[PDB]
């Protein structure tokens, strides 16, 4: 059943990276 | 249906198959934020 | 009428042939500025 | 499928030219534009010929010299002008559109072009003569005695097992 | 490298073909969701197989594979051990981090630049034989498994294999085959219905028997790039350039493709069917067979029975070989599988078999073939174009050749448009034509 | 001198009313207490009959199939064997699916 | 000693097993003896069209015909208890086997004659007195020939016999009769009378081939055209047993 | 001279020859020749064919009773299906004729030659020097005729099946495969009319502006359209005072400044469904139908609630039963 609160988690964990880069900082 | 002992786990197993995509995805998002 | 089943394949491969030989001697020449 | 099966549209001329125009202008688009696009003259400096082009002023683009010597030789033909070129393509869809729109006012009033005489009297005799034509015209006959009963609800029609026609096997 | 001095975003992968290359980290980096899918795909596969619904019959495309090479099947195509799957999955995946854990590095951390780091082999495309060695690598590194296999084949368990004696089942190839004239023999072998060069293969024995050939003819190749550099007819022919170098090499897999979707929608020896759908053309004879048999066993002749359009219906005459299944299955007497073979003939189908000898055990492996067709909507209802929903399936077939097809094309629409770019550096003229020295406004004039 | 269609005409015999020994379709024999499977191989295999009865006369026939015919007699006719409704072996599948 | 996938392609499954010279050699036939034959085959090379003569009454001719549908032409597999009638004959009586292939040969003009080359029902006697098959030895009889097509069938048109169309319809208000000829499909039913004299034969094997020539009609085409007559000719094997 | 040859080899990649012919152009340029050749005349008087798995044979030439409609030359017979009927494999030649040999000839000939006029379609883009993703503009048609003529028949397994040459001919194919496709309710067939229907407005669009926005040159009594010269410098018409007038013309931003670019939107567009819808065929070459909702809408009881779909698959029955009458000789249309 709990299937997708799961999903959710690792769906979001790609934009959390681009937003820890942006606070922090390179990348660029 | 894996191991009986894996049975908590369906529900990723369920999942993991979508992240192939997330990939070309993201590639979206960062050249986004990076303005292109 | 087995004949004509040699008589093309000559009429075949000569093209095919000259087809190759024609881009095997290399085309990176014959454009602008031979390079 | 309704036309086809009944006003049997897919052979009526008129209908034709609207194909031709549509399909015949969607070629005509595709290759204006891409033809265009390779004979772009390199004018800004790397990997991005899509900024390199001046909104401001005049400047041929695309040499319409590069061009027809290309086709010209590739096609036996030239598109010798853009004010044609760019005009023709107003023409080519447009028009057949309308060789559509007068094809069905036809089949407003049933003048359709299912007809074909030449062909279905000799097809009363001759029961081992067959053309595409008739071959066709078949599936229409299909089409028709299936779907008329429940297409067309308010006519309560009735089609026994019997009725129905079918080849031998399904 | 920033954005000036580069391409576009949509070309974004240009900027990485300029120095040396910032990253192998990039092909890493995704030759690892390429492993990882096996590991989420095949974990997911598993993760809804049952073992007795036919195996095709649940959507696996993954997991048909393994049985094939002799895991987790042994009699029939009935699976014992569902742990096998599993392992390989559950493995690939985490494999797959390594693989992935390192591209991300090399891509971000690492150099830059290993175009000055260079020493090891190093990078520069133009470099004729850094790239001679290279591809040399990769050579050893294929016939490497081919012989992999030849050992699961002859040392680790077998494969599958649906002709073997009794039935299906595991067996090992003990024998492969030696003569060159065979193994060597298909490429001149007939392209058309018939004979198709490659697909055309009764058994494993000419299989595993042929990749031993490969294995050492491709290893063979990357032990002599590795030693050599390359001819000057060859420089004088092909444009060197890293793109160009993609360009051709894209081209392989175009075709390939093709060679695949050709492959798993005509074979029943390597894509048994006891793990992917009945092939196409089985299908419609398989049809025939229920039918020879429903009414043969309801009692008509058969042989002797006048069809309605003057061919007859359960038995009909080809041209070359004499006899075969009619109906419009015509097309499909080539078709070669287990299930029909024992009835079979000097001169073709032997009435006097197909009428005595044709036993039980066929007529329901035979109905389950008619069933089971590759005939299906992307809806996914498995069936005629117009069945009402309820069953529905589609072939593992189905998917499998019709989707390589379509990327196949695709890249065949790639091996130009890179050949296309690439061809153009060779003179220059693909950043565009100079608009003061094109060589057309300074040329005869057609006329 | 007026040719004419001879199924057609046929149905207009008895054989349109009931089931047909000597040439009826193998398939009209489900609708009747368990006459199909094979006592059908049976009465379609086997000579055509001149008269309704000969049926009850078949070689190797069962003390209950017997029977059964007998039973069912009510519901057989039969015409001359129609050469265009037999030949073909159409009577073991006219080529009449669902 | 041939399997299929030695054998297929060759177009060699349409031409029938040969008897090698050691033949002539009678096969004892007892009285005391059943006998019957395993598949009788009747390969064929020659087909010739009576051709429909003009109006004039100077004998009828039989024109040469060339083959177009390429080996679907052959047939056997035919088997039938093999009568020992009084005054020592022998009586073949086909029950069943593959036998009707259909043909079609272009004419000597344009036409394509379409017939049935066909056996069946067959009933094939020889001579009197004979307790040995041999090169003397020969069979002749009956046949029957349905017609090219089956009961159900619908021309171009929709028309058909035990289904399709049944009439002009393409052509609503047009006159009815003189169409009969195309709407009622009438079906036929004709002889055929072949003849098989014996060439080569085996004493033990039961083996004998030889040359055979059968006489029938084409396609009745529902009633379109008047049939033409054909005349069929070519080599036949046939293994005899107990 | 050093070697004869020398100026043959010029020649073919002769830069300034009326009618270039590359090294695709020595076998495009006969491989279509006899390509035509065989057609033209096949056409104009041929013999019925076999067709469909029987001995009906389908009659498509003019001397034979062809109207230029109902004309065409028919495909090979499911007798032959895949293998390959070339001229020599047939007994006499009256057998390729019946058997429909011609098609494979005119099919296979042209749908070769074509591929190379794909290549000699880049080779001169190479010698003369310009940017080349022309040729690939040219594949999605390719794709197709090749699609209708060598994915579908290996996919059905005989030639049989293969859009057969001549006009009344395409509208058989076609009203079969809706029947065994439901192509009509295909995701890709879409997004090819999709393109198609698109270019055939965009071909009218981006001609319609240019036209419009044209500039001056010309009396009333002359033809505007004379207002120009081939090898202009600059171009004829006013592009500013064209997006800024579509632009307006609802939105001003849905409207293109990049002349670039929009060229480049017209290629792509059309070029790119079309692809699709090649893909479409060669997708459903192996079965992978169209959509399908029958009996997929439903009440309560189970009463069954007609889709607009399932009027859809009505239609298509009719169209299922007829096809092919006397060969289907089983239940199912495996093929
Ligand atoms: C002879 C000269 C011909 C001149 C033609 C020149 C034209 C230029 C080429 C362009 C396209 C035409 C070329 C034809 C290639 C297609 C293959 C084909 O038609 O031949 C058909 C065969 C099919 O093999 C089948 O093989 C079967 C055998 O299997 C059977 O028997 C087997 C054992 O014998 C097994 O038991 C098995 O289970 C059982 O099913 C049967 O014999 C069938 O009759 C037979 O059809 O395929 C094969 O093996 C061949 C596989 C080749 C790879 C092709 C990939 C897919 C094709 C894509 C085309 C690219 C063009 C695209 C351009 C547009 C944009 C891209
Ligand atoms: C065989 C493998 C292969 C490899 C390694 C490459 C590699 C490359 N190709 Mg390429 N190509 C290939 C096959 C390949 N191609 C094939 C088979 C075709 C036929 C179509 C092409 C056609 C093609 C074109 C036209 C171009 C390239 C380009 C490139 C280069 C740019 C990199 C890139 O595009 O990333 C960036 C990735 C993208 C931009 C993908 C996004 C695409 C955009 C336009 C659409 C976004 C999709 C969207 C709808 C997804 C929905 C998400 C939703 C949630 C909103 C790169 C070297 C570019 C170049 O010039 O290189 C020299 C270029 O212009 N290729
Ligand atoms: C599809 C596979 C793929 C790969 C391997 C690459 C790789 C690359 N691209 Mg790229 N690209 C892609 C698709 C890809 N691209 C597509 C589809 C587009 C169209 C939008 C682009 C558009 C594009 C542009 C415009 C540019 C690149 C550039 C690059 C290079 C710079 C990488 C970088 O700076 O990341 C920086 C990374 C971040 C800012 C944060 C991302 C975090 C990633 C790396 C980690 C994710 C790992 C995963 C989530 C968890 C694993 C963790 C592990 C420890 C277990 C690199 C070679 C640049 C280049 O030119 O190189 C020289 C560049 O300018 N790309
Ligand atoms: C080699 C490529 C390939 C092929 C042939 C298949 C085939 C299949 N997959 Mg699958 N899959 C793949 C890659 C592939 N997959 C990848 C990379 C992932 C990870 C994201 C998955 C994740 C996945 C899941 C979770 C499931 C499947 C399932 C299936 C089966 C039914 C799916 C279906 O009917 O919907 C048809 C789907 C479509 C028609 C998508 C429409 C395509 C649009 C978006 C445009 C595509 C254009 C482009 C050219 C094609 C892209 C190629 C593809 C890799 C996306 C079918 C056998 C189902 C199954 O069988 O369960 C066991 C199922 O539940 N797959
Ligand atoms: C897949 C093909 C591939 C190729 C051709 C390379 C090539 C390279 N990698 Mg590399 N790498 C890969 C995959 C690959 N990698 C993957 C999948 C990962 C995931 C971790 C990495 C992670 C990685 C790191 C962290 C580094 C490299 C580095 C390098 C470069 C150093 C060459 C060297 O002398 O190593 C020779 C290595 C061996 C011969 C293997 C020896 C195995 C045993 C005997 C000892 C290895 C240590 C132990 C087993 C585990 C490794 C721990 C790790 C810290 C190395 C070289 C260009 C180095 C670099 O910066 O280059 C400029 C570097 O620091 N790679
Ligand atoms: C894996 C990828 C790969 C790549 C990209 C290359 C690339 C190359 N290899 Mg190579 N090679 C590889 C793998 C690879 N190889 C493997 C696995 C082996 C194992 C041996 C080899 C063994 C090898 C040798 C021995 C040689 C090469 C050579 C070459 C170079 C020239 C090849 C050429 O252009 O052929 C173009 C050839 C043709 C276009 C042939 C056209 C002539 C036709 C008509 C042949 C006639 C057909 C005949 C009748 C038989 C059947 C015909 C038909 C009916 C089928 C080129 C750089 C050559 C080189 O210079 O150095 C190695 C060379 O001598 N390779
Ligand atoms: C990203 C999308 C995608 C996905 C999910 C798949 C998935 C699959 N492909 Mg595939 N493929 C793709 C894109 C994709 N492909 C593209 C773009 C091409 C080029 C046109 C191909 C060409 C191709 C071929 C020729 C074959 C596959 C096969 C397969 C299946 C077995 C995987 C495999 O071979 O493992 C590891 C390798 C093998 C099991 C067999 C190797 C074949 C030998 C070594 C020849 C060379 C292999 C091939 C060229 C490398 C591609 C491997 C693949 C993982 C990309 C699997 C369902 C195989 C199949 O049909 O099912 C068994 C197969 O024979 N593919
Ligand atoms: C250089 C160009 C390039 C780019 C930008 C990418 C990008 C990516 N690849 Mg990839 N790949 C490439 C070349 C490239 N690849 C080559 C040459 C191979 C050799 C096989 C692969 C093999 C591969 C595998 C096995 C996998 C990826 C995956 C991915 C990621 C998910 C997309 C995917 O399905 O990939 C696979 C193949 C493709 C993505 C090819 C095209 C598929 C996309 C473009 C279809 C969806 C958008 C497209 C249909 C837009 C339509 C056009 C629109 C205008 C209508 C994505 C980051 C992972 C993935 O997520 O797959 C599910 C994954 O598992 N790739
Ligand atoms: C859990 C886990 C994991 C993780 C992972 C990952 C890394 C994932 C991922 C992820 C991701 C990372 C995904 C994705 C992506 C992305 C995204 C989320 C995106 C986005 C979105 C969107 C929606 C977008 C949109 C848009 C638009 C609007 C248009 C265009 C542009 C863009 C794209 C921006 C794995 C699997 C390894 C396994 C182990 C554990
Ligand atoms: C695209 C790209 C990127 C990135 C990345 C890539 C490309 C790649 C890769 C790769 C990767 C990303 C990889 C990886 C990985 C890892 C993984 C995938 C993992 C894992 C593991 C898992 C998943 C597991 C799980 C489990 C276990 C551990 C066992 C049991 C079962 C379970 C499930 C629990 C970006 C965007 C930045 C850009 C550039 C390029
Ligand atoms: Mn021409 Ca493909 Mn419907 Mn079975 Mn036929
Ligand atoms: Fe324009």
């Amino acid at each position: 059943i709990a299937q997708l609160t799961m999903i959710a988690m690792i769906g979001i964990a790609g934009p959390m990276i681009i937003f820890l880069l942006a606070v922090r900082r390179g990348n660029l | 249906k894996l191991p009986e002992a894996y049975a908590i786990f369906d529900p990723l197993v369920d999942v993991l198959p979508v992240i192939p995509v997330l990939f070309f995805a993201l590639a979206f998002v960062v050249q986004a934020a990076v303005g292109f | 009428m087995e004949t004509l089943k040699i008589t093309v394949y000559i009429v075949v491969t000569f093209f095919v042939l000259l087809f190759v030989f024609g881009f095997l001697s290399g085309d990176p020449a014959r454009n602008p500025k031979r390079k | 499928l309704f036309f086809q099966g009944f006003h049997n549209w897919t052979l009526n001329p008129f209908h034709m030219m609207g194909v031709a125009g549509v399909l015949g202008g969607a070629l005509l688009c595709a290759i204006h534009g891409a033809t265009v696009e390779n004979t772009l003259f390199q004018d800004g400096e790397g990997a991005s010929t899509f900024r390199a082009f001046n909104p401001t002023q005049a400047e041929e683009t695309y040499s319409m010299v590069t061009a027809n010597r290309f086709w010209s030789q590739i096609f036996g033909i030239a598109f010798s002008n853009k004010r044609w070129l760019h005009f023709f393509m107003l023409f080519v869809p447009v028009t057949g559109l309308w060789m559509s729109a007068i094809g069905v006012v036809g089949l407003a009033l049933n003048l359709r072009s299912y007809d074909f005489i030449s062909q279905e009297i000799r097809a009363a005799e001759d029961p081992e003569f067959e053309t595409f034509y008739t071959k066709n015209l078949l599936l229409n006959e299909g089409i028709r005695a299936w779907m008329a009963p429940q297409d067309q609800p308010h006519e309560n029609f009735v089609f026994p097992e019997e009725v129905l026609p079918r080849g031998n096997a399904l | 490298d920033q954005e000036s001095s580069g391409f576009a975003w949509w070309a974004g992968n240009a900027r990485l073909i300029n120095l040396s290359g910032k990253l192998l980290g990039a092909h890493v980096a995704h030759a690892g969701l390429i492993v990882f899918w096996a590991g989420a795909m095949t974990l997911f596969e598993l993760a809804h197989f049952i073992p007795e619904k036919p195996m095709y019959e649940q959507g696996l495309i993954l997991i048909p594979h393994i049985a094939t090479l002799g895991w987790g099947v042994g009699p029939g195509g009935e699976v014992v051990d569902t742990f096998p799957f599993f392992v390989v999955g559950v493995v690939h995946l985490i494999s797959s981090a390594v693989l992935g854990f390192g591209g991300v590095y090399h891509a971000i951390r690492g150099p830059e630049t290993l175009e000055e780091y260079s020493s090891f082999f190093g990078y520069d495309w133009k470099d004729k034989n850094k790239m001679t060695t290279i591809l040399g690598f990769h050579l050893i590194v294929l016939g490497i498994g081919a012989l992999l296999l030849v050992a699961k084949a002859m040392f680790f368990g077998g494969l599958y294999d649906t002709w073997a004696p009794g039935g299906g089942d595991v067996r090992v190839i003990t024998n492969p085959t030696l003569d060159p004239r065979v193994i060597f023999g298909y490429l001149l072998k007939s392209p058309f219905g018939g004979e198709g060069w490659i697909v055309s293969v009764n058994n494993l024995e000419d299989v595993v028997g042929g990749h031993i050939w490969i294995g050492l003819i491709c290893i063979a190749g990357g032990i002599w790039h590795i030693l050599t550099t390359p001819f000057g007819w060859a420089r004088r022919a092909f444009i060197w350039s890293g793109e160009a170098y993609l360009s051709y090499s894209l081209g392989a897999l175009s075709m390939m493709g093709f060679i695949a979707t050709c492959f798993v929608w005509f074979n029943n020896t390597v894509y048994p069917s006891e793990f992917y759908g009945p092939t196409g053309p089985e299908a419609s004879q398989a049809q025939a067979m229920t039918f020879l048999i429903r009414d043969q066993k309801l009692g008509a002749n058969v042989g002797s029975a006048q069809g309605p359009t003057g061919l007859g219906k359960y038995l009909m005459r080809s041209p070359t070989g004499e006899i075969i299944f009619g109906g419009e299955t015509m097309r499909f007497w080539d078709f070669r599988g287990p299930w029909l073979e024992p009835l079979r003939g000097p001169n073709g189908l032997d009435l006097n078999k197909i009428k005595n000898d044709i036993q039980p055990w066929q007529e329901r492996r035979a109905a389950e073939y008619m069933t089971h067709a590759p005939l299906g909507s992307l809806n996914s209802v498995g069936g005629v174009a117009t069945e009402i929903n309820s069953v529905n399936f589609v072939s593992p077939r189905s998917w499998l050749a019709t989707s390589h097809f379509v990327l196949a094309f695709f890249f065949l629409v790639g091996h130009l448009w890179h050949a296309g770019r690439a061809r153009a550096a060779a003179a220059g003229f693909e950043k565009g034509i100079d608009r003061e020295s094109e060589p057309v406004l300074s040329m005869p004039s057609l006329d | 001198e007026e040719l004419v269609n001879v199924v057609d005409e046929k149905l207009g015999t008895a054989y349109g009313e009931k089931i047909d020994l000597n040439n009826t379709n193998i398939a009209a024999f489900i609708q009747y207490r368990g006459l199909y499977p094979t006592l059908a191989k049976l009465i379609v295999k086997n000579a055509p009959y001149e008269s309704v009865e000969d049926v009850l006369n078949i070689p190797g026939l069962t003390e209950r199939q017997k029977q059964i015919l007998r039973e069912n007699l009510e519901h057989f006719t039969v015409t001359e064997v129609e050469t265009a409704l037999v030949e073909g072996g159409d009577r073991y599948n006219n080529g009449l699916y669902k | 000693t041939l399997t299929y996938d030695d054998i297929v392609g060759t177009g060699l499954a349409n031409k029938c097993p040969t008897l090698d010279d050691t033949a002539r050699g009678a096969y004892p036939i007892d009285s005391s003896q059943t006998y019957r034959i395993a598949r009788l085959c009747l390969q064929p090379t020659t087909f010739l069209v009576k051709e429909e003569p003009k109006n004039k009454r100077q004998e009828a001719e039989f024109v040469p015909t060339k083959l177009v549908t390429r080996e679907t032409t052959s047939l056997d597999q035919i088997q039938g208890e093999l009568k020992v009638n009084s005054d020592g004959s022998l009586t073949f009586v086909e029950e069943d086997g593959i036998d009707f292939q259909p043909v079609t040969v272009q004419m000597a003009g344009g036409e394509r004659i379409p017939l049935l080359f066909t056996v069946k029902n067959l009933v094939a006697s020889t001579q009197p007195n004979v307790t040995s098959i041999t090169t003397s030895t020969d069979f002749k009889g009956e046949f029957n020939v349905p017609s090219y097509r089956t009961a159900n069938f619908l021309d171009p048109k929709g028309r058909g016999l035990a289904s399709g169309y049944d009439s002009a319809i393409a052509l609503p208000q047009a006159k009815e009769e003189e169409l009969a000829r195309a709407n009622v499909k009438r079906f036929s039913l004709t002889k055929g009378q072949i003849s098989l004299n014996v060439a080569k034969v085996d004493g033990r094997t039961g083996e004998i081939a030889g040359t055979f020539e059968s006489e029938q009609l084409s396609d009745d085409d529902m009633g379109a055209h008047e049939p033409h007559e054909v005349k069929i000719q070519g080599v036949f094997y046939a293994s005899i047993e107990p | 001279s050093a070697n004869l040859w020398e100026r043959f080899c010029n020649w073919v990649t002769s830069t300034d020859n009326r009618l270039y012919v590359g090294w695709f152009g020595v076998i495009m340029i006969p491989t279509l020749l006899a390509a035509t050749i065989c057609f033209v005349i096949a056409f104009i008087a041929a013999p019925p064919v076999d067709i469909d798995g029987i001995r009906e044979p389908v009659s498509g030439s003019l001397l034979y009773g062809n109207n230029i409609i109902t004309g065409a030359v028919v495909p090979s017979s499911n007798a032959i299906g895949l293998h390959f009927y070339p001229i020599w494999e047939a007994a006499s030649l009256d057998e390729w004729l019946y058997n429909g040999g011609p098609y494979q000839l005119i099919i296979f000939h042209f749908l070769l030659g074509a591929s190379c006029y794909m290549g000699r379609q880049w080779e001169l883009s190479y010698r003369l020097g310009m940017r080349p993703w022309i040729c690939v503009a040219y594949s999605a048609p390719l794709a197709s005729a090749f699609a209708v003529f060598l994915i579908y028949p290996i996919g059905q397994g005989s030639f049989s099946d293969g859009m057969p040459l001549g006009i009344s001919g395409t509208f058989n194919f076609m009203i079969v495969f809706q029947a065994e496709h439901n192509i009509l309710m295909h995701p890709f067939h879409q997004l090819g009319v999709a393109g198609v229907f698109g270019g055939a407005l965009f071909c009218a669009m981006h001609g319609s502006l240019v036209t419009s926005s044209l500039i001056r040159e010309t009396t009333e009594t002359e033809s505007a359209n004379y207002g120009y010269k081939f090898g202009q410098e600059e171009e004829t018409y006013n592009i500013v005072a064209a997006h800024g007038y579509f632009g307006r013309l609802i939105f001003q931003y849905a409207s293109f400044n990049n002349s670039r670019s929009l060229h480049f939107f017209l290629a792509a567009w059309r070029v790119v469904g079309v692809w699709f819808a090649a893909l479409g065929i060669s997708t459903m070459a192996f079965n992978l139908n169209g959509f399908n909702f029958n009996h997929s809408v439903i009440d309560a009881k189970g009463n069954v609630i007609n889709t607009w779909a399932d009027i859809i698959n009505r239609a298509n029955l009719g169209m299922e039963v007829m096809h092919e009458r006397n060969a289907h000789n089983f239940p199912l249309d495996l093929a």
